[PDB]
RNA sequence: AUCUGCUUUCUCA
RNA sequence: AACUGAGAAAGC
RNA sequence: AGUAGUAACAAG
C-alpha cells in the first residue's frame, strides 16, 4: 500500500496579492451575458433594477468576470465534450465573449485544450486536459510562480506601437465531472458578493430612508460615498469606493471557487471560529477560550499548498496587526 | 451522585478558562513566512490575470468554438504559423517536445 | 361467527345475494 | 375494462413469480413491493442532468401513436433513436424531439391545464388584478410565525381532506362512510359532477383537490400582514430594510378586515394615549389609515363588531359604538356591566399553572353562536346565569360550552383533563381561552361531568336541559332555557350622558398582534406605530440627524430641548409605571453632564430620548436610578445605561453607534477629548467621578444601596467588565 | 503599489453581519476518493480508546470483544472520555422530569400509540439500509422486503400481520433460530479480457452466530460533499433489524425533545429561529441585576464516539418507567441491539506495485492477510490497533460509541438533561442553554466573571460525567449577545448567512419545467428568509436563467447560438406569432421578475401563447410525460415535465435477474393499482393477499358491468370463468 | 387565537 | 461503495 | 505525467 501524497508545505507566493490586485481592478470590457428580465412593475423591481445598475456595471467591467465567465464556458463546452465524446481526443478552444464600453463584441481566444479520454463513469473520476494558453507575462520574472506550465515564446502583439511577447503555457491538468459542472455554475460568485454588500446598502437606507445605492456609490448631496477599508500602501491603510470593494468580494468569491478544495474549505470553517473571537474582542465582549493553541492549530493544518489560503492566512495576520494597533488605540478609555 | 462525582473527579478535568487579550491572538500558520519552503505554485485551471485573449470583431453570428478558435488564430496568423518552439521554461516531468 | 357466515351463505351465474360477510375488512 | 384486467391477472398468474408475489404479498405489504429497486438511485441530479443534456437521446418516449407522429431525423437532427432494438429495450428520444413536438406537433386541448392548476390561474389573477403602493425604507421588524402560505376558500383538516379526495375520485374503494363523507356531502357531490367529464389520471387530480382543500402552514417572517394573499407575495412585500406597499387581487373575507381594523384601533390607541391630547392624535391618525385598500373609517362602519379600541376610535370618529366581543364561534354583545382584566396563577385541572387572563365584576352578554341565542351573565370566574334560546341540538351544545369557556369558571379549569398546549413548539404564547375553547368543543364529556347538576327548573317558561340537548328532569348548575348613545373624553374614555365611564384606553388590550391585512398610515408620521425596535431605531436616527441642534440647544436651552414629536412617539414604548422614573433619571444624568465639563455625547444621545415624560422622582426629591431602561415589548428591548444594549451599543474605537443593528457614524459630531472623558459622570443621576477602585470603600454597591448613600459619599462603581471607578454625590 | 486584503472590510462590517464571505460555498465541496475502511478504523480505534479503561469482556452471543466504559473511571483529563456514570445520567433525568412532570408519561405514551399504531411499511422510509440477505447495501425497501421474504422462508410470517410490532417480535425471534435460510444475490463471472458478472438470485443459509452478527452489522462508507472539514469521515447504515426499533426510539425521544425549552430539535427553519430568539430574549431578561451573563459557543467533540448505548439503554428505561413491561422491552431492544452493534469495515485497502504497475483490493476479511510492514505506517498502526477487535470474518467489534447516531433526539435529551441541572453544590452561577444533537449554547449568569467562568467549568465536567466531552478547541465564550448555534450567528438577533443556501441557487436537474419551478421559488424563499435583497434576487433570476439555458441548451431563440436542439428553438421562434409566450426551455424571453417568483412558467405565459404552441406544448396525450394505463388517461402537465430515465448502468455488470425480479414486482402492482386506483393516493390497508383483493375487486367490477349493461353476457361468463380459474 | 402522506435536492447537526 | 435527524422547496 | 489528496482516477 503506498504512502499518500501529502500535500506540500508551501511559503507564500507575491502571486497571490498580485492576483487578487489585477482581479479587483476594472478592465474595459464585459463578458457576463446576464439574460433579460421580465419587465418592473412594483416599486420594488424599480429599485431593484436601479441598484443592479450600479451593481453589475462595478462588477461587469472587472477582469474577475472575465476570467470567471471563461471558466464557465469552458467547462460547459469540456462537460459537453466528454460527455459527447468519451473515446476520442478533442480540441476545445478557451473562448469567450467580451464587450467594451462602445458596445463592440469580441471573440476572445486565450488558448487551446486538448480533452483526453474521458470514460468519467464515476463523479470523480479524472479526465486530461492539455491546455495550451496564450499569455504575455514573462515566466522568468515569477519563475517560481510557474513550476507547473511549460512556457514557449511564439510571437509578439501589438496593442498599440508598444511590442508585447506572447509565450504559450503549456500545462497537462486535469479535472472531474463535479468539478466540470461547478464550473458551469460559477456565475453564483456574483450573487455572493452581490448580497454582501447590497445588504450593506439596504442597512443604509434604512438609517436615510431612502434608497441609498446612488449615495454609497458615488455619493449624493447628502451623503458622501461609502469608503471601505480595502488595502495596504506600503503598511499604511487605503480605502477604496463602495464598488472597489464589491468588486474585492467577488474576486474573494472567484477564488473561492477556482482555489475550492477541502483544505479551503477547513481554512474557512477554522478562521471564521476564530473571527468570531476577533470581533468579540473588538465588541469588548471579554472573549474567553478554553484551547486557543488547539482552534490555532485546527487552523494551520489547512493551510498546505492552496494558494488562496496561504494568501488568506497572510491576510488574516496582517488585519490582525490593524486590528490589535486599533484595540491599542481603544485602550485608553 | 453529580455533585459526588464532581467531588471525586480529578481536579486535572478542567476547561482551562482563560480571558482573552490581543496579545494571545499569535498569527496564523507562521511557516508560511518560511523562507526555507517552495513558494505556493500557481496551480487554478486556467490563468486568471496572466490570460491573454486573442481578439476577434464579431457580425453577431456565433457558428461555433471550432470555427471562431480558426478566425482568430487567422487574424493573428503569425502567432498560428510559428513552428519553431523557443522553449522558455520547462516543468521537470513535462515533455516540451510532445507539448509543442 | 362461523354460525353467522354459514347461515349467511345457506340463505344465498347472477347470485341473488351479494355476501358483504366472510371477507376482509377493505373489500 | 373489467374483461381486459381479468385477462391481465390470468396473464400475470400465469407467471410462477408474479403468482408467488400476488399470493404472499398482502395489500398492506404491497405499499412495501411497490418501492422495490435493485438498483441504488443515483444523487447528484444536477450533475446527471447537466451530463444527460449533452448526449443525443436523453428522454424515454412513450410508445404510441404519439410518439410515432415524431420523424426519426429532422432537418439531419435525429430525434428519436432507431427502432431496431424493439425486443424489451425501449424508446428514446431528444430533447430536440421535445421541441419539434411544440413547433410542429399536434395541437391538443388545453382544457385539463386550465382545471388541473386553477389554483396557479387564481394566483395569478390576484398578482395581476393588483396594485401597488410605494416602497418605503426603514427599520422593519420582523415576527417569525406560523401562516398559511395560499389562501383557501374551504380549508379542511388533512385527513377531513383526504377522506373528501377519496369520496370525489375513489367513491367504490374509500372505506368507511366517516363524518367528513357527510358533512361535506354537498360539495364532494359538486366536484363529483365537475370532474365527471374529465380523463385526466386520478392521482393528479387528488393532487388539485388537496391543493385546493389542504392548508399549507409554514413558519415565515412576517410584518403587519399574514392574509395568505399576502403572503404569497411576502417576498416582495417587505425586508429587513425595505416595505412594499402592496394591495392583492380577488375578495377578501371581512374577519381579516376585523382582525386588521382592531389591530389598526390598538396601535392608534397606544401611540395616541401618551400624546397630549390623546383624542385629536387618535383622530387624526384614524382619518389616514387604511385596512388593505380600504380607509379605517369605513371598515369600523361596515364591520358589525370589534373590541374596546374599535369602539373608542368608532367613538372619536364620529360612528356609533358596537360593544360586541368575538370568543371564536360566539359573538357576544356587551348588554351592561364592567371588568378590568388582569393576570392570575390558574391551576388547570392537570395540575398547571399559567398567567391566564381572568376579568372580575358582574358582566351580562347577549351571546349567540350558529343559529341559537342567549344571556350570559358571569363574574369573577364563575357563570352567574345563562338563559339559552331553543336552536339547534349542535348549535345550542356550542353555545353552551363556548359561554363556559367564556365565563372562566372554575368547574371548568377543574375540567381540564388531558393534552391541553398553551405554548406552540416555537416557544410563542397561544391564547390560553381560546386553547381551552379548542379542548372543551372536542372533549366536552368532562366539562359536563364536573359542572354537576342541579334540578331542571319548574317556572312557567324555564324549562332545563341536560348533556342530551332535550328537556331532562335535570338541569345544567346555572344555566336554563327559555323558549321567548356615549361620548369621548380627550383621554380616549367613552363615557355615557350619565357621567359613568363605559370603556378607556386602559381598558385596551396590550397584546401586540400582526395584522391580517396591511394596515397603512397615510400620514408622514407612519412610523410612529411600528413596534418597539422601530420606534428605537427611528427616534435615535432623528437624534442623530438634529444632533447639532439638540445639542447646541442643551447647552443654551434648559428645558424647551425635552419636548419633541420624536420623543412623543418614543414614549408610547416606555411602560407608564417606568416612564416617569425613567424621565427623571435620564434628565439628572444629562444635566449633571451639562453642568460639569463631562459631555459623553453616546450617552447624551442614549439618555435624550427618555427625557420626555414629566419626571417622577422618589420621595426624597432624588432621581430614581437605573441599570437598564426597560422598553415594551420583548425580553432583549432595553437600553443599558452603562454597558451596550441588543437596541443601542457604541463603539468609541471607531465612534460607531450600532442601533437595533445598523450602524451609524459619530465621526463629525465628536469631540477628540471625549475619548478621554470619563463614561463615570454620564452614568448615576447626581453622581461625579472622584478616582479610580479604592479598595476601602469596599465592593461594588447595587442601585439599592447607591440610592440610600448621602452627599459626598464614596463608592465602587462598575461601569462594565473590567472597568470599575469611584463616584461621588 | 497598493495591495488588497479582503479581511480590512471587517474593519467595517463586523463579522456576523459578513459572515456569508466566511463560507467558500462557490467551491466544489470535498468528496472521498477509493475505500472508506481506512476512516472506519479510525473510528473503530478512536472509541475503543475512549472506552478502553473500562470494563473489557466476551460476548458470549457473538464472540466479539465488549468494551464497557459506562460506570468506569472518572477521566483524569480533558480527552474524549466514554466512561458515562449512570447515577449522574439519572441523577440528570430526574431533574429534567422534576422540570417537565408528566414529560416522559405523555412521550412514551404517544411513543406506545404511533408504535401500536405504526404498519411495517414505515420501514421503507431509508435511503441505503444493510441488507444481511446479500450483505450489501440496498434500498430500503428492497432490505425490508428481502428481510420479509427470509422470514417467510424461516416460518416468520408476523410481517403479514402488517403492524411494526408483530415484525420486530419476528426480527427478534429470527435472533434465537438456530439457522436462517434466506434469498441471497451470486453472480456469474464469464471471461470474453473481460471479466463480466452476470447475477442471479438464489437461497443460501447461515448459522446462528452469522445471522447475528448480520443483524448487529453496521456498513461503512464515506460520505461526499461534505464541506467545512479538512478531512473525509466515515458513515455507516443499519440493517431492517436496527431500524425496526430505533423509530420507535426515536420517535419517543423526540417526543420528549418537542416539550423542552432548551432543544434545537426537532424544530427547525423559520421556526428554530423564532424558538432561539426568544430563549435567548428570555435568558437575557432573567440576567441578575449587575450580574455577568456570558454564553458558550460549544461543540462537543467525538459525539458519536463517547456516547454510549448503555447509557441510552438506561435514559430508555428511566423514560419509559410507567409503560407497560412490552413497551419497555420494545423501546429497550434498540439500544442493546447498538451495544452490540458491529461495524463492517467496507472495502478494504488498494496494494499496488509502481514498478510493475499492478494494482489489487484487499478485502476486509483479509485484511491481516498480509504482512502489515506492506501496509503505509497509519494505516500499519491503524491495523495494529484493531487487532484485539477485529473479527476474522472482516469486521470490527464496537460495542462503544454510536458511529451511525441515530439517536439524535436521544443524544440532544441528554444534552438538554445536562443543561437541566443549572448549578452545582449552590454556588453562584446559573447556567441554561440551547441544546441540538450535539451542539450547544450555553448560558451562565453569575456575579462577574470569575463566577461565570467557574459555572462553565462546572457545566464541562458534568458533560464529563454524563458521557458529553465538550470541544475546548471549538468552543469559546463571550458576554452574552453574540453567540453562534448549528451555524446560525446570532448578533443582537440572528443574522442572515446567504452562502449556506448558495449551493442549491442552481438547476435542481429534474426537468425543464420542475427546474424552472424550483429556482424560482428556491430565489424567493431566499428573499424572504435569507437577506436577499431586490437587486441581487434580480440578478439570480438572471443567473438561473443562463445556467438553465446553458443547461437544456434553450437559448433565447432570436440568439445566434448552435445545436441540435436551437435549429428547431429558432424555426419555432420564427413560427411563433406571441413570442413572448414561449417557455424559456422554448428558447422563448424571460418574462419572470421579482413579483411573479410564485407563479409557474406556463401559467405567467398563458395568456400569451400562441394557440397553436399552448396547444402543441399542452397536448394531453404528449409522448414525452410518463402516462397511466386508448384507455391512457390525459398527461395534463406539458411537454417539459418529461423524464430521464436513471440509467444505474455498471460496466461488466448485466443484471437482467435483478431487473427481472424488479419487473415482475413492477407487473404485479401496476395490475393492482390498474384494479385499486386508489393504491397510489392512499395507501391499501388489508392482511389478506393481492391477489385475493384483487379477485374479489375485478368479480365486484364484473359484476356491476354486468347488471348496469356496460359489459355483454358472453363478457361476463368468460368474466366469471377467467376469475373461477384464478 | 394555527396547530392538531411518500420520493429527491440543498443546508444544518 | 451517498447513512441518521431536522427544516424548506419541487414532483407524483 | 497530471488531477488530487490520508485514496483514488489516469477506462473495464
Ligand atoms: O385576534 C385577537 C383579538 O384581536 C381577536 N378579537 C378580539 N375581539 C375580536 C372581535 N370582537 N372581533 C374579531 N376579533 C377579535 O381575538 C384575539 C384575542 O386576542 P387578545 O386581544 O389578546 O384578547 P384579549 O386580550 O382581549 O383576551 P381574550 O380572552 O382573548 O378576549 C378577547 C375579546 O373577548 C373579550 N372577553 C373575553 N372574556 C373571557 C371576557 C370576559 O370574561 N369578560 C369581558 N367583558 N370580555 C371578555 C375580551 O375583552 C375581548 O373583547
Ligand atoms: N449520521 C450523520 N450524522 C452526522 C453527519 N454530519 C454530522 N452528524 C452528526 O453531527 C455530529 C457532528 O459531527 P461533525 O461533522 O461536526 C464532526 P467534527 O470533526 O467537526 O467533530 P469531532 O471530530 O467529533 O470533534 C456528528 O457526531 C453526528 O452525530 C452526517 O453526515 N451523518
Ligand atoms: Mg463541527
Ligand atoms: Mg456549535
Amino acid at each position: 500500500q503506498e504512502e499518500p501524497k501529502i500535500p506540500n508545505k508551501c511559503r507564500v507566493a507575491a502571486w497571490v496579492q498580485t492576483e487578487m490586485n489585477l482581479l479587483s481592478t476594472l478592465t474595459s470590457k464585459r463578458a457576463l451575458d446576464l439574460p433579460e428580465i421580465g419587465p418592473d412593475v412594483a416599486p420594488v423591481e424599480h429599485v431593484g433594477s436601479e441598484r443592479r445598475k450600479y451593481f453589475v456595471n462595478e462588477i461587469n467591467y472587472c477582469k474577475a468576470s472575465t476570467v470567471m465567465m471563461k471558466y464557465v464556458l469552458f467547462h460547459t463546452s469540456l462537460l459537453n465534450e466528454s460527455n459527447a465524446s468519451m473515446g476520442k481526443y478533442k480540441v476545445i478552444p478557451i473562448t469567450n465573449r467580451v464587450v467594451n464600453e462602445k458596445g463592440e463584441s469580441f471573440d476572445m481566444l486565450y488558448g487551446l485544450a486538448v480533452k483526453g479520454q474521458s470514460h468519467l463513469r464515476g463523479d470523480t473520476d479524472v479526465v486530461t486536459v492539455v491546455t495550451f494558453e496564450f499569455s504575455s507575462t514573462d515566466p522568468r520574472v515569477d519563475s517560481g510562480k510557474w513550476p507547473k506550465y511549460t512556457v514557449f515564446r511564439i510571437g509578439s502583439l501589438f496593442v498599440s506601437g508598444r511590442e508585447k511577447s506572447v509565450y504559450l503555457y503549456c500545462r497537462v491538468n486535469g479535472t472531474n465531472k463535479i468539478q466540470m459542472k461547478w464550473g458551469m455554475e460559477a456565475r453564483r460568485c456574483l450573487l455572493q458578493s452581490m448580497q454582501q454588500m447590497e445588504a450593506i446598502v439596504e442597512q443604509e437606507s434604512s438609517i436615510q430612508g431612502y434608497d441609498m445605492t446612488k449615495a454609497c456609490f458615488k455619493g449624493d448631496r447628502v451623503n458622501s460615498p461609502k469608503t471601505f477599508s480595502i488595502g495596504t500602501q506600503e503598511g499604511k491603510l487605503v480605502k477604496g469606493s463602495f464598488g472597489k470593494a464589491l468588486r474585492v468580494i467577488f474576486t474573494k468569491c472567484l477564488m473561492h471557487y477556482v482555489f475550492g478544495n477541502a483544505q479551503l474549505e477547513g481554512f474557512s470553517a477554522e478562521s471564521r471560529r476564530l473571527l468570531l473571537l476577533i470581533q468579540a474582542l473588538k465588541d469588548r465582549k471579554g472573549p474567553w477560550v478554553f484551547d486557543l493553541e488547539g482552534m490555532y492549530s485546527g487552523i494551520e493544518e489547512c493551510i498546505s499548498n492552496n494558494p488562496w489560503v496561504i494568501q488568506s492566512a497572510y491576510w488574516f495576520n496582517e488585519w490582525l496587526g490593524f486590528e490589535k494597533e486599533g484595540s491599542k488605540v481603544l485602550e485608553s478609555v | 451522585a453529580i455533585e459526588r462525582n464532581l467531588a471525586r473527579m480529578s481536579p486535572l478535568v478542567s476547561v482551562t478558562p482563560k480571558k482573552l487579550t490581543w496579545e494571545d491572538l499569535r498569527p496564523i500558520g507562521p511557516h508560511i513566512y518560511n523562507h526555507e519552503l517552495p513558494e505556493v505554485p500557481y496551480n487554478a485551471f486556467l490563468l486568471m490575470s496572466d490570460e491573454l485573449g486573442l481578439a476577434n470583431m464579431t457580425e453577431g453570428k456565433s457558428k461555433k468554438p471550432k470555427t471562431l478558435a480558426k478566425e482568430c488564430l487567422e487574424k493573428y496568423s503569425t502567432l498560428r504559423d510559428q513552428t519553431d518552439p523557443i522553449l522558455i521554461m520547462k516543468s521537470e516531468k513535462a515533455n516540451e517536445n510532445f507539448l509543442w | 361467527i362461523c354460525v353467522h357466515l354459514e347461515v349467511c351463505y345457506v340463505i344465498s351465474l347472477r347470485p341473488q345475494y351479494e355476501v358483504i360477510e366472510g371477507m376482509p375488512r377493505t373489500i | 375494462m373489467t374483461l381486459a384486467k381479468i385477462e391481465l391477472l390470468k396473464q400475470l398468474l400465469r407467471d410462477n413469480e408474479a403468482k408467488t408475489v400476488l399470493k404472499q404479498t398482502t395489500v398492506d405489504q404491497y405499499n412495501i413491493i411497490r418501492k422495490f429497486n435493485t438498483s441504488r438511485i443515483e444523487k447528484n441530479p444536477s450533475l446527471r442532468m447537466k451530463w444527460a443534456m449533452c448526449s443525443n437521446f436523453p428522454l424515454a418516449l412513450t410508445k404510441g401513436d404519439m410518439a410515432n407522429r415524431i420523424p426519426l431525423e429532422y432537418k439531419g437532427i435525429q430525434l428519436k433513436t432507431n427502432a431496431e432494438d424493439i425486443g424489451t429495450k425501449g424508446q428514446m428520444c431528444s430533447i430536440a424531439a421535445v421541441t419539434w413536438w411544440n413547433t410542429y406537433g399536434p395541437i391538443g386541448d388545453t382544457e385539463g391545464f386550465e382545471r388541473v392548476y386553477e389554483s396557479f390561474f387564481l394566483r395569478k389573477m390576484r398578482l395581476d388584478n393588483a396594485t401597488w403602493g410605494r416602497i418605503t425604507f426603514g427599520p422593519v421588524e420582523r415576527v417569525r410565525k406560523r401562516v398559511l402560505l395560499n389562501p383557501l376558500t374551504k380549508e379542511m383538516p388533512p385527513d377531513e381532506a383526504s377522506n373528501v379526495i377519496m369520496e370525489i375520485l375513489f367513491p367504490k374503494e374509500a372505506g368507511i362512510p366517516r363524518e367528513s363523507t357527510w358533512i361535506h356531502r354537498e360539495l364532494i357531490k359538486e366536484k363529483r359532477e365537475k370532474l365527471k367529464g374529465t380523463m385526466i389520471t386520478p392521482i393528479v387530480l387528488a393532487y388539485m383537490l388537496e391543493r385546493e382543500l389542504v392548508a399549507r402552514r409554514r413558519f415565515l417572517p412576517v410584518a403587519g400582514a399574514t392574509s395568505a394573499e399576502f403572503i404569497e407575495m411576502l417576498h416582495c412585500l417587505q425586508g429587513e430594510n425595505w416595505r412594499q406597499i402592496y394591495h392583492p387581487g380577488g375578495n377578501k373575507l371581512t374577519e381579516s378586515r376585523s382582525q386588521s381594523m382592531i389591530v389598526a384601533c390598538r396601535k392608534i390607541i397606544r401611540r395616541s394615549i401618551v400624546a397630549s391630547n390623546p383624542l385629536e392624535l387618535a383622530v387624526e391618525i384614524a382619518n389616514k389609515t387604511v385596512i388593505d385598500t380600504e380607509p379605517l373609517k369605513s371598515c369600523l362602519a361596515a364591520i358589525d363588531g370589534g373590541d374596546v379600541a374599535c369602539d373608542i376610535i368608532r367613538a372619536a370618529l364620529g360612528l356609533k359604538i358596537r360593544q360586541r366581543q368575538r370568543f371564536g364561534r360566539l359573538e357576544l354583545k356587551r348588554i351592561s356591566g364592567r371588568g378590568f382584566k388582569n393576570d392570575e396563577e390558574i391551576l388547570i385541572g392537570n395540575g398547571t399553572i399559567q398567567k391566564i387572563g381572568i376579568w372580575d365584576g358582574e358582566e351580562e352578554f347577549h351571546v349567540r353562536c350558529g343559529e341559537c341565542r342567549g344571556i350570559l351573565k358571569k363574574s369573577k370566574m364563575k357563570l352567574e346565569k345563562l338563559l339559552i334560546n331553543s336552536a339547534k341540538k349542535e348549535d345550542m351544545r356550542d353555545l353552551i360550552i363556548l359561554c363556559m369557556v367564556f365565563s372562566q369558571d372554575t368547574r371548568m379549569f377543574q375540567g381540564v383533563r388531558g393534552e391541553i398546549n398553551f405554548l406552540n413548539r416555537a416557544g410563542q404564547l397561544l391564547s390560553p381561552m381560546y386553547q381551552l375553547q379548542r379542548y372543551f368543543l372536542n372533549r366536552s364529556n368532562d366539562l359536563f361531568d364536573q359542572w354537576g347538576y342541579e334540578e331542571s327548573p319548574k317556572a312557567s317558561e324555564l324549562h332545563g336541559i341536560n348533556e342530551s340537548m332535550n328537556a331532562s328532569d335535570y338541569t345544567l348548575k346555572g344555566v336554563v332555557v327559555t323558549r321567548n348613545k356615549v361620548s369621548i373624553t380627550k383621554n380616549l374614555s367613552l363615557i355615557k350622558r350619565t357621567g359613568e365611564v363605559i370603556m378607556g384606553a386602559n381598558d385596551v388590550s396590550e397584546l401586540e398582534s400582526q395584522a391580517q391585512l396591511m394596515i397603512t398610515y397615510d400620514t408622514p408620521k407612519m412610523w410612529e406605530m411600528g413596534t418597539t425596535k422601530e420606534l428605537v431605531q427611528n427616534t435615535y436616527q432623528w437624534v442623530l440627524k438634529n444632533l447639532v441642534t439638540l445639542k447646541a440647544q442643551f447647552l443654551l436651552g434648559k428645558e424647551d430641548m425635552f419636548q419633541w414629536d420624536a420623543f412623543e412617539a418614543f414614549e408610547s414604548i416606555i411602560p407608564q409605571k417606568m416612564a416617569g422614573q425613567y424621565s427623571g433619571f435620564a434628565r439628572a444624568v444629562l444635566k449633571q453632564m451639562r453642568d460639569q465639563e463631562v459631555m459623553k455625547t453616546d450617552q447624551f444621545i442614549k439618555l435624550l430620548p427618555f427625557c420626555f415624560s414629566p419626571p417622577k422622582l422618589r420621595s426624597n426629591g432624588e432621581p430614581y436610578q437605573f441599570l437598564k431602561l426597560v422598553l415594551k415589548g420583548g425580553g432583549e428591548n432595553f437600553i443599558e445605561v452603562r454597558k451596550g444594549s441588543p437596541l443601542f451599543s457604541y463603539n468609541p474605537q471607531t465612534e460607531v453607534l450600532t442601533i437595533c443593528g445598523r450602524m451609524m457614524s459619530l465621526k463629525g459630531k465628536i469631540e477628540d477629548e471625549e475619548r478621554n472623558r470619563s463614561m463615570g459622570n454620564a452614568v448615576l443621576a447626581g453622581f461625579l467621578v472622584s478616582g479610580k477602585y479604592d479598595p476601602d470603600l469596599g465592593d461594588f454597591k447595587t442601585i439599592e444601596e447607591l440610592e440610600k448613600l448621602k452627599p459626598g459619599e464614596k463608592a465602587n462603581i462598575l461601569l462594565y467588565q473590567g472597568k470599575p471607578v469611584k463616584v461621588v454625590k | 503599489g497598493m495591495n488588497i486584503n479582503p479581511y480590512f472590510l471587517f474593519i467595517d462590517v463586523p463579522i456576523q453581519a459578513a459572515i456569508s464571505t466566511t463560507f467558500p460555498y462557490t467551491g466544489v465541496p470535498p468528496y472521498s476518493h477509493g475505500t472508506g475502511t481506512g476512516y472506519t478504523i479510525d473510528t473503530v480505534i478512536r472509541t475503543h480508546e475512549y472506552s478502553n479503561k473500562g470494563k473489557q469482556y466476551i460476548s458470549d452471543v457473538t464472540g466479539c470483544t465488549m468494551v464497557d466504559p459506562t460506570n468506569g473511571p472518572l477521566p483524569e483529563d480533558n480527552e474524549p472520555s466514554a466512561y458515562a456514570q449512570l447515577d449522574c445520567v439519572l441523577e440528570a433525568l430526574d431533574r429534567m422530569d422534576e422540570e417537565h412532570p408528566g414529560l416522559f408519561q405523555a412521550a412514551s405514551q404517544n411513543a406506545m400509540e404511533t408504535l401500536m399504531v405504526t404498519t411495517v411499511d414505515k420501514l421503507t422510509q431509508g435511503r441505503q439500509t444493510f441488507d444481511w440477505t446479500v450483505c450489501r447495501n440496498q434500498p430500503a425497501a428492497t432490505a425490508l422486503n428481502t428481510t420479509i421474504t427470509s422470514f417467510r422462508l424461516n416460518d416468520l410470517n408476523g410481517a403479514d400481520k402488517g403492524g411494526l410490532i408483530p415484525f420486530c417480535q419476528d426480527i427478534i425471534d429470527s435472533l434465537d433460530r438456530p439457522e436462517m435460510t434466506f434469498f441471497s444475490v451470486k453472480n456469474i463471472k464469464k471471461k470474453l479480457f473481460l471479466i463480466k458478472r452476470i447475477p442471479m438470485k438464489v437461497k443460501d443459509k447461515i448459522t446462528k452466530v452469522e445471522y447475528i452478527k448480520r443483524a448487529l452489522s453496521l456498513n461503512t462508507m464515506t460520505k461526499d460533499a461534505e464541506r467545512g472539514k479538512l478531512k473525509r469521515r466515515a458513515i455507516a447504515t443499519a440493517g431492517i433489524q436496527i431500524r425496526g426499533f430505533v423509530l420507535v426510539v426515536e420517535n419517543l425521544a423526540k417526543n420528549i425533545c418537542e416539550n423542552l425549552e432548551q432543544s434545537g430539535l426537532p424544530v427547525g427553519g423559520n421556526e428554530k429561529k423564532a424558538k432561539l430568539s426568544n430563549a435567548v430574549a428570555k435568558m437575557l431578561s432573567n440576567c441578575p441585576p449587575g450580574g455577568i451573563s456570558m454564553t458558550v459557543t460549544g461543540d462537543n467533540t467525538k459525539w458519536n464516539e463517547c456516547l454510549n448505548p448503555r447509557i441510552f439503554l438506561a435514559m430508555t428505561e428511566r423514560i419509559t418507567r410507567d409503560s407497560p413491561i412490552w413497551f419497555r422491552d420494545f423501546c429497550s431492544i434498540a439500544p442493546v441491539l447498538f451495544s452490540n452493534k458491529i461495524a463492517r469495515l467496507g472495502k478494504g485497502f488498494m496494494i499496488t506495485s509502481k514498478t510493475k504497475r499492478l494494482k489489487a483490493q484487499i478485502p476486509c476479511p483479509d485484511l491481516f492477510s498480509i504482512p502489515l510492514e506492506r501496509y503505509n505506517e497509519e494505516t500499519r498502526a491503524k491495523l495494529k490497533k484493531l487487532k484485539p477487535f477485529f473479527n476474522e470474518e472482516g469486521t470490527a467489534s464496537l460495542s462503544p460509541g454510536m458511529m451511525m447516531g441515530m439517536f439524535n433526539m436521544l443524544s440532544t435529551v441528554l444534552g438538554v438533561a445536562a443543561l437541566g441541572i443549572k448549578n452545582i453544590g449552590n454556588k453562584e452561577y446559573l447556567w441554561d442553554g440551547l441544546q441540538s444533537s450535539d451542539d450547544f449554547a450555553l448560558f451562565v449568569n453569575a456575579k462577574d466573571e470569575e463566577t461565570c467562568m467557574e459555572g462553565i467549568n462546572d457545566f464541562y465536567r458534568t458533560c464529563k460525567l454524563l458521557g458529553i466531552n465538550m470541544s475546548k478547541k471549538k468552543s469559546y465564550c463571550n458576554e452574552t449577545g453574540m453567540f453562534e448555534f448549528t451555524s446560525m450567528f446570532y448578533r443582537d438577533g440572528f443574522v442572515s448567512n446567504f452562502a449556506m443556501e448558495l449551493p442549491s441557487f442552481g438547476v435542481a436537474g429534474v426537468n425543464e419545467s420542475a427546474d424552472m419551478a424550483i429556482g424560482m421559488t428556491i430565489i424567493k424563499n431566499n428573499m424572504i428568509n435569507n437577506g436577499m435583497g431586490p437587486a441581487t434576487a434580480q440578478t439570480a433570476i438572471q443567473l438561473f436563467i443562463a445556467d438553465y439555458r446553458y443547461t437544456y441548451k434553450c437559448h433565447r431563440g432570436d440568439s445566434k447560438v448552435e445545436g441540435k436542439r436551437m435549429k428547431i428553438i429558432k424555426e419555432l421562434w420564427e413560427n411563433t406569432k406571441g413570442r413572448d409566450g414561449l417557455l424559456v426551455a422554448d428558447g422563448g424571453p424571460n418574462i419572470y421578475n421579482l413579483r411573479n417568483l410564485h407563479i409557474p412558467e406556463i401559467v405567467l405565459k398563458y395568456n400569451l401563447m400562441d394557440p397553436e404552441y399552448k396547444g402543441r406544448l399542452l397536448h394531453p396525450q404528449n409522448p414525452f410525460v410518463g402516462h397511466l394505463s386508448k384507455m391512457d388517461y390525459d398527461a395534463v402537465s406539458g411537454t417539459h415535465s418529461w423524464r430521464t430515465k436513471r440509467n444505474r448502468s455498471i460496466l461488466n455488470t448485466d443484471q437482467r435477474n435483478m431487473i427481472l425480479e424488479e419487473q415482475c414486482y413492477a407487473k404485479c402492482c401496476n395490475l393492482f393499482e390498474a384494479c385499486f386506483n386508489s393504491a397510489s393516493y392512499r395507501k391499501p390497508v388489508g392482511q389478506h393477499s393481492m391477489l385475493e383483493a384483487m379477485a374479489h375487486r375485478l368479480r365486484m367490477d364484473a359484476r356491476l358491468d354486468y347488471e348496469s349493461g356496460r359489459m355483454s353476457k358472453d363478457d361476463f361468463e368468460k368474466a366469471m370463468a377467467h376469475l373461477g380459474e384464478i
